[PDB]
């Protein structure tokens, strides 16, 4: 169901759009019900265990169960009150105190009631967790993915330059495990990031001596001492790169004597021949390591230990012993060189006992090394569920580093694992396999809402397991008390931390719909365990090659973020472990099919990608031969046969901002990043019309977010209103009768985060016909489903006088006049009565030394109309504080005596609207204290309140009532048709009387029982609203009651805000200009804008042209279909008008016309195309030169863009004919009257008198180093002299010179700043004096 | 100090004082009572501890307490590593073309709030309010006869401008208040290169001179019709920008025939001809009567009539001119650099005030001829080369020939991607010229007889060669191809953009163009912040030293000379002496010439070229010699500045 | 080197702006120093006319007026 088309493009769909929001949605969705993922699986620390210390055997809590069971407040009013959209977390536990077998407590079991273990914030409908009434958005975070992965840490590290290759085991729970080498080859660890020990010290510590230590890395190499002579087991494939030092022969046989090198022939000659025996010399020996330990069996005497360097002396003892068996390393300088043996020449420790207490000293120095504190910290680092953890997720990533078959394994590490893991790291280091790449996807796993707040809660319970374990292990009584053991506190102050108060959880920046999308699809890789900004360096913000189709490389902002901050792609999807997968169409040997598969970052390097730029025949194989494809991270080229996948759109990469963009291909990159921050900022326009030249896209993006309110279930519209919007639901309704009818609130008129005015309204009229999942009602930025960011306007490209300077733009009257650039605001002002040692501020309407204005817009309460016009100086709320004392001078006195005292003893703090501001009030409010006195104005509000809460309820049911009767009525008149003898009956008549058997009878009993709950249901949301309205509304800690004003105001374009276009061209309204002097044409028709055309050409967005000039061929139609419907009907059915205009797009692809429909139907379709004609150019296959060409045909325009324009205020002709069109044109944030400060005196602070307000005035102007140096250049001593002293921080210069300025005397009178003299007493503080000497 | 509704906000220094006290008292107790040799050394300690940590905390610990994780903020961390001013504002930027040099467009409400006391104390003299809380009153409720008091206030008192990005002197100028309707701050097209200032949103600050020597300081010294030259270069600072060199640029450019004819006239004549039509505008080499001014030796001024064949434009944009100067050669140029040139030889002739009326002559004639041409930029203008599809096909058949050798050896295959690179950059280097030639002469008009050449007026082309942002590399980029595109690792890709910003461009090409995006912003970035710290060590160690002691005598200097990288490249440049005082008498080819200590002017450095080309070395005084103590030479340092 | 020429200073209030200030001022407490003000980042911080400018006369003034005692 639309009344409007517009079509572009040649590539197909294929793969539609899915939902924008559904990362945030599916992420805090998980982390609720499932079993070992979310909720459940966030308490996987007190699943099993909190055995408490070993008291009473064992003895545990144990979870079971816990649901959250509704809200509390609700979304709407938690939006008004300061309270967050919270839901009560419920858990049954059960207390039990069974051992292993006997003694001790004897199986009593509870199984107790839940308690309150704090409160979790529940997210609302759109993707959202409201926190004190604010919005809120929490980003996605993109850290470092855990398991293992080798450093490179190539280049020059310590001068000279060689490799130093690194292994790093990142935990997701707990401590890191680092291994390094060094210069000279010694093999380091890194505990938790430490001071660096020898790697042989934990192997140890896992109780591994140092011949097992020998054995794990080095293969041995026995020598036998036999008839008087050294043997040894020669292996031909180990003396590759070698020089010989003795004579090589074996079975009579010299292969390879003793000088010069061996080659691989030589290796060659001794396989073939099988050698594995050869005579060796005392000095080749003596060269080699000992493995293990050799005592002496004559005497008992240890010749030489473990790892320690042979000799000629040493062998001597040891053939001399009678060993048959030397055991040694072999090693070489090329693929296995002696790094164990380096570690452990420089290893203290030589047992378990020494190398627990040496990592006991190295973790926690301070307290001496226990036997029991050295072991059990070293088995909480990583050998403990509760000190450490790889997740789920890190142990099959580590298994897929390690070369492992299974993807499944335990949390902790185990002994086997860090031997792999420093054996593949060895391995590296030498040349088997290669580094790892920190900056490619793979390595980078997507931390979402869901896994934050259960790490957050993981934290909290680890909070609460030491008190419950104490409590429990103390206390032994007989009674249970388990609620009361687990404080609320603890639990709730980490949730709520973390969701209103850490970082990560920004306000959610909602100017326009598309911004709150961009904000939800966000992911930065800073916050909570990850990069921040000193660091990041020039790798990780550089656009990856893997980042192809994941994320979007325009879409991330400028300045210190860049790079860090990355927007999600539009196809891109997060992965079940983790990772980010990209969609891709399946390709088998030839054929394109229909499928499609998810890729992950490793997966997708390995198939061959396949560009959608390549067109295909007509349904399977491709057109060419050779086409582009990706494969291995290059752009190379391939066979027709050889392409595995394809691309499933021609907007795969990017994000939904750059895909907003009409002729993102022709701008450049540097400009489309600006223009996709341009946008978002776009404030809500009033009265925004859809946009002419657009990307198609725009439809999906606000139907996506929850501004526009889409329809749930289709059928028939029975009453359409501005309050709201009720649908029949007419075809297909749920499985029990129970009324049709489809109610639709709509709220309409309530500040935004930027102060905005989002409002809904009706699109679809009354009694029409509407689908499901279509745009009923509209929202603000919008057009019935179609976005809309700001207004068309009637561009033009020509210098003006001036006025358009560098990227100035020049505004016309007429824009002004129509309002298309009116920016509705509305503000919210505050008024706290506040309570002192003197007595209590008081909120009334008789507030010392005022006049008739009092009255006039305030009540008799002292509160302000709803609807009254303000301005900046009147009150809005009138309120006194109590302040006696006074004293009063002389003068003052006296002259209150000369005109009557009337000195109360009492102040003025009224809430006065700020001066320059002004507008009208739209809604009062007061959250008045629990046991106060209540206002007549504030009951009057409740009571306002209350009756049309409860008239909203009660018709509410009466348009239930009406859809039951109705369905009843109908479900009665097929068996027993009453006919015209019904509908003549009351209430109570109608109830009764049913139908005979079969289906009737039992489906009416369930509709009277929807009917009695819809009638229970009634007086308890009735009585619900009542007691939430009439409540005691418990504010702050401070005092007393407190009154909001929410007023609105309509701010024109006023020369100075920033306005700018959509591919980077930002801009400042200079200038009014009236529509006398303006550029016009031939016809009455003038320009809307004037930009300058220099801007175009400097920096490459020449796609801004492009929006220009087919443009004019959108609204070129428009203007056809405008004549066409003036002058009466004239043509009467022009389809084929509209038709040609819809084919012809130099007849391509992808397009549809008015085949079926008829008369009327067409009208409302041709209607909407009065203002323009509209057009969708997509992005990277989006509307050529050409078809824009051809385009300017049909509604009769030059075929060119160029058109003679006559000046306006002379009325000749300009000399060249100057580029005319409609430009997308949005007026975004920051604008005037915000951005306009002033003070000519003000408040100043108690630390250091210097100026600064916000109450009543503005904080003065920073002057800073870089003005003092101008000042300095200049010689402008007396200008800095002033600033410095008198104007800035002079606490007697100040009011002197002010005396000195109102007299007109000007001068100085200058003299030492607060600034020096109290640098002069915080010197003086300290054991240091500083005197000013006279000469 | 309470805050809000109680909770009060005490510094550390209060819990550093009182932890201190009270281990010292306790110290003092002990030393009374019974006296353990631990108890009494471990409260030592402790009141060693707390006076350290009073001190200052930094090193051994840091003293935590008063429930912040953080550490507390002690005496020395107090003074250890922006000055708020009163009389100021800041508002958002605008462009202000009927505006003078000396003139800046000040809100009326801003200007309201900033000249207060000013306006309560001219209120009270003159009459009106009764005293300083009557014109309180009535400057509040604005009551019309205000703001007549108000630009009485405003009309000889400087206000002073500022921008964010502060890096040399001309960041604050000071500018004679305009008052204006509305809520944005106006300012001068010309002086916005100075600040280096854009309308992209960017905002300003105002500052108010209060003191009389102050507002004498920001009229002599920091005014904008003072700051003409730069401080850096003794080119000019405020020379005109884009929209003006434009409009000069279009105000020459001779084009022949249409309505062009050799109609003879005498300067401001030829205005009345060019409003009532008949005549074009930059048609035929047309005479005229000159009346040119020179003057040589004596001063003074003398005449010199005659007719020379100029343009229309080019003889009204003459009575834009000064006085003196050469007279229609300067017009009869163009306007690119020599604009510039032409405003920089008006000053050194001339003077301040001649300059100065004449740089808002040219911003006014430029501004407003500029609008009478109308130059767009359609989709037209960046006219494609023919030869773009031949010249890439041939590049791309070497390459594959290239690819060719090295798949059956011969070649070097591991250094083919410089050579497949120098390819693809001649063949970018083919598809640029080819480009530029064709954009650049075009066209065929109708001299005469019809059939002829000259060059073409196809806006882009007009902008590239007027200044006005429009380099080579850009335009290139928009018609012809983009070049050699960097990647992440630091190499170049083998396959350069054969697409352009006018054709369409492909996804592939794009996504490595994003990498060049975000570099140049990432580098941009960081560069803007390194030089800001390199200024700031620049900055400290010289800002001591100034011009003292008049001027000291020494003769010895370094001996100046052309920066040569002529004996293997052809590089000259004969420009650094100038404003630098001499050595001593410095030769020449016979006797005499040069003096002692007579600084190289203007015109003087001129009459070194009237030497010979042989005198290419001059011994000058500089400021790394010099005699002085603790200062610098007057004489020794030169002259280079705004004046 | 700039960085080593900028150590380097007279007046302790001048190095104890840009350099280390714990350093500084712990060494000029030391040796019994006193900045008699000629530079112009000391006078800047006291708040007084800069002996360069508009100032200079006033500085040349006082310096020679400092010549009896």
């Amino acid at each position: 169901k639309k009344r409007i088309r517009k079509d572009f493009g040649k590539r197909p769909q294929v793969l539609d759009v899915p939902y924008l929001l559904s990362i945030q949605l599916d992420s805090f969705q998980k982390f609720i019900e499932q079993d070992p993922e979310g909720q459940y699986g966030l308490e996987a620390a007190f699943r099993s265990v909190f055995p408490i210390q070993s008291y009473s055997g064992n003895s545990e809590l144990q979870y079971v169960s816990y649901r959250l069971g509704e809200p509390v407040f609700d979304v709407q009013e938690c939006q008004i009150r300061g309270v967050t959209y919270s839901a009560p977390l419920r858990v049954k536990l059960r207390l039990v105190i069974y051992e292993r077998e006997a003694p001790e407590g004897t199986v009593k079991d509870i199984k107790e009631q839940e308690v309150y273990m704090g409160e979790i914030p529940l997210m609302t409908d759109n993707g959202t967790f409201v926190i004190n009434g604010t919005e809120r958005v929490i980003v996605s975070q993109l850290h470092r993915s855990p398991g293992v992965f080798f450093d490179s840490d190539k280049g020059k590290t310590h001068s000279s330059g060689k490799v130093l290759y690194n292994a790093r085991i990142i935990p997701y729970r707990g401590s890191w495990l680092d291994f390094e080498f060094d210069p000279k080859d010694n093999l380091f660890v890194r505990i938790d990031r430490r001071r660096k020990l020898p790697a042989t010290i934990i192997l140890r510590a896992l109780n591994y001596t140092t011949e097992q230590i020998l054995d794990l890395f080095f293969e041995k190499v026995i020598f036998e001492i036999r008839d008087n002579k050294l043997q040894m087991e020669l292996v031909p494939e180990r003396l590759r790169g070698e020089t010989a030092s003795f004579d090589i022969e074996a079975n009579g046989k010299v292969y390879v004597e003793k000088g010069r090198r061996i080659t691989a022939r030589h290796i060659r000659q001794l396989e073939k021949d099988d050698v594995k025996l050869i005579e060796v010399p005392v000095e080749y020996i003596a060269g080699k390591v000992v493995a293990k330990d050799y005592i002496d069996e004559s005497t008992g005497e240890l010749i030489c230990a473990a790892n320690m360097e042979l000799s000629l002396d040493l062998l001597a003892k040891l053939s001399q012993s009678g060993h048959k068996r030397i055991e040694t390393l072999f090693t070489n300088d090329l693929d296995h060189g002696p790094y164990i043996s380096e570690t452990l020449r420089v290893d203290p420790t030589n047992d378990r006992l020494s190398a627990l207490v040496e990592i006991y000293r190295m973790m926690r120095p301070g307290e001496p090394p226990t036997r029991e504190a050295a072991e059990s910290l070293f088995e909480n680092l990583f050998f403990s569920e509760d000190r450490y953890d790889l997740s789920a997720v890190g142990r099959m990533k580590f298994n897929r580093s390690l070369l492992r078959e299974e993807i499944e394994g335990s949390g902790i590490l185990s002994k086997d694992d860090i031997i792999d893991v420093m054996k593949k790291l060895i391995d590296i280091r030498n040349g088997k396999g290669e580094v790892d790449d920190i900056d490619h996807l793979g390595n980078r796993r997507i931390r979402s809402v869901g896994e934050m707040a259960e790490n957050q809660f993981r934290v909290g319970l680890v909070r609460v397991e030491r008190a419950v374990k104490e409590r429990l292990s103390l206390g032994d009584l007989d009674t249970l008390m388990p609620q009361d053991m687990i404080n609320a506190k603890p639990i709730s102050a980490a949730v709520k931390e973390f969701f209103g108060s850490s970082q990560l959880s920004q306000f959610m920046d909602q100017n326009n719909p598309l911004s709150e999308i961009t904000h939800k699809r966000r992911i930065s890789a800073l916050g909570p365990g990850g990069l921040t900004r000193e660091r990041a360096g020039f790798e990780v913000r550089d656009v990856h090659p893997t980042h192809y189709g994941r994320v979007c490389p325009i879409e991330t902002p400028e300045g210190p973020n860049i790079g860090l901050i990355n927007s999600l792609s539009v196809y891109a999807q997060t992965n079940e472990y983790g990772f980010l997968e990209t969609p891709y169409r399946k390709v088998t040997d030839g054929v394109v099919t229909d499928e499609i598969h998810y890729l992950s970052a490793i997966e997708e390097g390995n198939y061959v990608i396949a560009q959608a730029n390549s067109n295909l025949d007509e349904e399977g194989h491709f057109v060419e031969d050779l086409v582009t494809c990706r494969s291995k991270g290059e752009s190379s080229l391939f066979s027709r046969d050889q392409v595995d996948y394809m691309d499933v759109s021609t907007q795969q990469v990017v994000s939904v901002g750059a895909s907003l963009i009409p002729f993102l291909e022709h701008d450049d990159a540097n400009r489309a990043l600006m223009g996709a921050n341009m946008q978002r900022q776009a404030v809500p326009t009033l009265r925004a019309d859809k946009p002419l030249v657009g990307t198609g896209m725009e439809r999906a993006v606000a139907v996506d977010s929850g501004v526009t309110a889409v329809a749930k279930r289709g059928g028939v519209v029975q009453y359409v209103d501005a309050s709201r919007i009720v649908i029949k639901v007419n075809e297909d309704e749920m499985y029990p009768g129970e009324a049709g009818i489809d109610i639709y609130n709509l709220t309409k008129y309530t500040r935004s985060n930027q102060n905005t005015c989002i409002n809904q309204m009706p699109c679809v009229s009354l009694g029409e016909p509407v689908e499901r999942g279509d745009v009923l009602a509209d929202g603000p930025s919008t057009d019935l489903g179609e976005l809309a960011l700001g207004q068309n306007m009637r561009v033009a490209f020509m210098p003006w006088n001036g006025y358009n300077f560098e990227d100035s733009i020049l505004v016309s009257e007429r824009v002004v006049q129509e309002d298309r650039f009116t920016t509705i605001h509305i503000q919210e002002l505050a008024c706290v009565s506040r309570d002192t040692k003197l007595g209590p501020e008081e909120i009334t309407a008789d507030i010392p030394n005022v006049g008739e204005a009092a009255l006039s817009k305030l009540d008799e309460s002292g509160i302000v109309y709803i609807g009254a016009e303000v301005t900046g100086g009147d009150i809005l709320v009138g309120k006194v504080t109590p302040k006696g004392e006074t004293q009063l001078t002389p003068e003052e006195k006296l002259l209150r005596a000369i005109f009557g005292e009337k000195a109360s003893d009492v102040k003025d703090s009224s809430l006065r609207v700020p001066n320059g501001v002004s507008g009208t009030v739209i809604d009062v409010q007061v959250f008045t204290r629990d046991g106060v006195e209540k206002d007549k104005r504030a009951l009057e509000i409740e009571e306002m309140q209350l009756k049309q809460a409860k008239k909203d309820l009660s018709e509410e049911l009466q348009i239930l009532e009406a859809g039951l009767f109705s369905r009843i009525r109908a479900v009665l008149v097929a068996g027993g048709v009453e006919a015209e003898k019904l509908d003549k009956l009351p209430r109570d008549r109608w109830l009764e009387l049913g139908l005979t058997d079969e289906e009737k009878q039992n489906q009416l009993e369930q509709l009277a029982e929807q009917y009695d709950e819809l009638k229970h249901e009634f007086e308890k949301k009735l009585e619900a609203k009542r007691r939430k309205i009439t409540q005691g509304d418990d504010l702050a800690p401070g005092v007393l009651k407190i009154v909001k004003v929410y007023l609105a105001v309509k701010r024109r374009i006023q020369p100075g805000d920033k306005m700018a276009g959509r591919h980077g061209n930002k801009g400042v309204i200079s200038k009014i200009n009236p529509i006398e002097d303006m550029p016009y044409d031939e016809n009455g028709t003038p320009v809307d804008i004037v930009l300058n055309p220099l801007g175009v050409p400097s920096r490459m967005n020449i796609g801004q042209i492009l929006e220009t000039h087919l443009g004019m061929a959108a609204k070129g139609i428009g203007d056809k279909i405008n004549a066409m419907l003036k002058q009466q009907q004239e043509v009467a059915k022009l389809r084929e008008f509209i038709q040609r205009a819809y084919d012809l797009g130099a007849d391509v692809r992808q397009k549809v016309d008015l085949s079926t429909f008829s008369d009327e139907e067409v009208m409302r379709l041709a209607e909407n195309l009065r203002k323009g004609m509209p057009i969708a150019t997509p992005v990277f296959d989006g509307a050529k030169e050409a078809e824009i060409k051809e385009l300017l045909k049909l509604g009769d325009l030059p075929t060119s863009g160029q058109i003679r324009l006559y000046d306006g205020r002379t009325g000749e002709q300009f000399e060249r004919p100057v580029t005319v069109g409609y430009m997308y044109m949005l007026k975004l944030n920051h604008l005037v009257d915000d951005k306009m400060h002033a003070r000519s005196t003000g408040s100043y602070s108690l630390v250091t008198q210097q100026p600064l307000g916000g109450k009543a005035q503005f904080g003065g102007q920073r002057f800073g180093e870089m003005e003092v140096w101008a000042l300095e250049a200049y010689g402008a001593a007396y200008t800095l002299q002033e600033m410095l002293t008198v104007k800035s921080d002079d606490v007697n210069g100040r009011t002197k010179m002010y005396k000195n300025i109102v007299d007109g005397n000007h001068q100085m009178e200058p003299g030492m700043p607060e600034s020096f003299n109290v640098l002069l007493k915080e010197i003086r503080s300290l054991g240091i004096n500083i005197e000013l000497e006279d000469e | 100090v309470p805050l809000d509704g109680g909770r009060f906000a005490t510094s550390d220094l209060n819990d550093l004082y009182r932890r201190v006290i009270n281990r010292n008292n306790r110290l003092k107790r002990l030393l009374d009572l019974a006296a353990p040799d631990i108890i009494v050394r471990n409260e030592k300690r402790m009141l060693q501890e707390a006076v350290d940590a009073l001190l200052d905390n930094g090193r051994r610990g840091r003293a935590i307490t008063g429930s912040n994780k953080r550490p507390l903020k002690s005496l020395a961390d107090m003074i250890k590593g922006g000055k708020r001013v009163d009389y100021s504002g800041r508002s958002v930027i605008t462009v202000g073309p009927y505006l003078r040099l000396h003139q800046c467009g000040l809100p009326k409400k801003m200007a309201l709030e900033l000249f207060k006391p000013f306006i309560y104390g001219k209120l009270e003299l003159r009459g009106l309010a009764t005293t300083i809380k009557a014109a309180k009153k009535m400057v509040e409720r604005e009551e019309a006869v205000v703001w007549d008091i108000l630009d009485e206030v405003i009309r000889e008192h400087p206000v002073l401008l500022n921008r964010a990005p502060t890096l040399h002197r001309l960041g604050i100028q000071a500018f004679e208040p305009v008052l204006i309707e509305g809520k944005a701050i106006q300012l001068h097209p010309l002086v916005c290169a100075a600040y280096n200032a854009d309308f992209d949103g960017d905002q300003m600050a105002v500052h108010v001179p209060l003191t009389l020597e102050a507002q004498l300081e920001a009229r002599a010294l920091m005014m904008s019709t003072n700051n003409i030259l730069s401080p850096a270069n003794g080119e000019p600072i405020i020379v005109p920008s884009q929209d003006v060199v434009l409009g000069l640029y279009y105000m020459t450019r001779d084009c022949v025939n249409a309505k062009g004819e050799g109609m003879v006239l005498t300067g401001p004549k030829e205005a009345e001809r060019l409003y009532r039509s008949g005549l074009a505008s930059l048609h035929a080499r047309v005479k005229v009567r000159i009346t040119e001014y020179e003057k040589d030796a004596n001063g003074e001024l003398v005449a010199k009539t005659s007719l020379k064949d100029t343009t229309v434009g080019r003889a009204i944009l003459w009575m834009i001119v000064p006085k003196g100067l050469p007279y229609s050669i300067v017009n009869q140029a163009l306007g690119k650099k020599a604009i510039s040139k032409m405003l920089n030889t008006c000053y050194r002739i001339l003077g301040l005030k001649p300059t100065v009326i004449f740089a808002d002559q040219i911003m006014y004639t430029g501004f407003a001829y500029a609008a009478r041409s109308g130059a767009s930029v359609g989709i037209d203008d960046m006219v494609i080369p023919e030869k773009k599809h031949e010249i890439i096909s041939e590049a791309e058949a070497e390459v594959a020939e290239i690819q060719e050798q090295f798949q059956s050896g011969l070649v070097t295959a591991g250094e083919r991607y410089n050579k497949v690179i120098d390819i693809w950059a001649a063949a970018n280097d083919r598809v640029s010229k080819a480009m530029m030639d064709n954009l650049q002469t075009e066209t065929v008009i109708n001299r005469d007889g019809q059939e002829e050449k000259q060059v073409s007026f196809n806006s882009i082309y007009m902008m590239a060669d007027s200044g006005a942002r429009g380099s080579a590399a850009q335009i290139r980029q928009l018609a012809g191809m983009r070049g050699l595109m960097a990647k992440p690792d630091g190499s170049i890709i083998e396959t350069p953009i054969t697409a352009n910003f006018r054709e369409g461009l492909n996804v592939l090409q794009y996504f490595i163009s994003t990498h060049g995006a975000r570099k140049g912003l990432a580098d941009t970035a960081l560069k803007t912040a390194n030089s800001g710290y390199l200024t700031r060590r620049l900055v400290d160690v010289a800002q001591d030293l100034v011009v003292t002691e008049d001027d000291c005598g020494t003769h010895e200097g370094i001996m100046m000379t052309p920066v040569i990288e002529g004996g293997d490249v052809k590089e000259p440049l004969r420009d650094r002496v100038l404003g630098r005082v001499t050595a001593e008498d410095v030769l020449k080819p016979g006797t005499a010439d040069i003096l002692v200590p007579r600084n190289t002017l203007l015109h003087e450095q001129w009459c070194d070229l009237l030497e010979e080309n042989s005198v290419d070395a001059v011994k000058v005084r500089s400021v790394v010699s010099c005699d002085t103590d603790f200062g610098v030479c007057a004489h020794c340092y030169g002259r280079d500045l705004a004046r | 080197g700039i960085t080593k020429a900028s150590l380097a200073t007279e007046s302790f209030i001048s190095a104890a702006s840009f350099q280390e200030t714990t350093r500084v001022l712990t060494e000029a407490a030391v040796a019994g120093k006193r900045d008699e003000l000629r530079g112009l980042k000391e006078n800047v911080i006291v708040g007084r006319l800069i002996p360069a400018g508009t100032g200079y006369a006033y500085h040349q003034d006082r310096m020679r007026r400092r010549a009896a005692g």
